[PDB]
């Protein structure tokens, strides 16, 4: 990978943040379409860190969400922005 | 609440 | 307003869908930044339809989310796409 | 489950 990871806003353990970056790297190598990248990441996080996660992947969006404490990350990987958080 | 909070994100032009 | 509403995918009562469009119309008239539009819509839906809603507003994004039955809408209003759903 | 389901969205170029 030559993609630069830049974590913009996180409320999350360091190991979980690293796992989000690693998971997104695998998603981007397999899939080109944003919704497919998002589904890969969401499903992995549901498995490793319990339901219920939600994932948005894109180049132009804003958001207002509610998340469980310690289960939120917003980061860039290359030119793609990724929002990943747990609620409900 | 200590169990949850709201968060905002906004992509930036680069 | 001259913005065209196109509801792409909804699991939601007709009246709630109309309220999402009306709320987003008010948000777009007041605010220019996607995150501020999203916050306006999320807060109105938490008030009218109970917590906990999440809102994404943008022109380029894909998503994979989990939502409570009958509480999901994805729609365009003008050139902006809006994802609004309840979870947790 | 009858209480929740997953959903996918993707913006399109226009």
């Amino acid at each position: 990978s030559d993609r630069k990871a830049v974590i913009k806003n996180a409320d999350m353990s360091e190991e979980m943040q690293q796992d989000a970056v690693d998971c997104a790297t695998q998603a981007l190598e397999k899939y080109n379409i944003e919704k497919d990248i998002a589904a890969y990441i969401k499903k992995e996080f549901d498995k490793k860190y319990n339901p219920t996660w939600h994932c948005i992947v894109g180049r132009n969006f804003g958001s207002y969400v509610t998340h469980e404490t310690r289960h939120f990350i917003y980061f860039y990987l290359g030119q793609v922005a990724i929002l990943l958080f747990k609620s409900g | 609440s200590t169990l949850y909070k709201n968060a905002a994100t906004q992509t930036e032009r680069r």
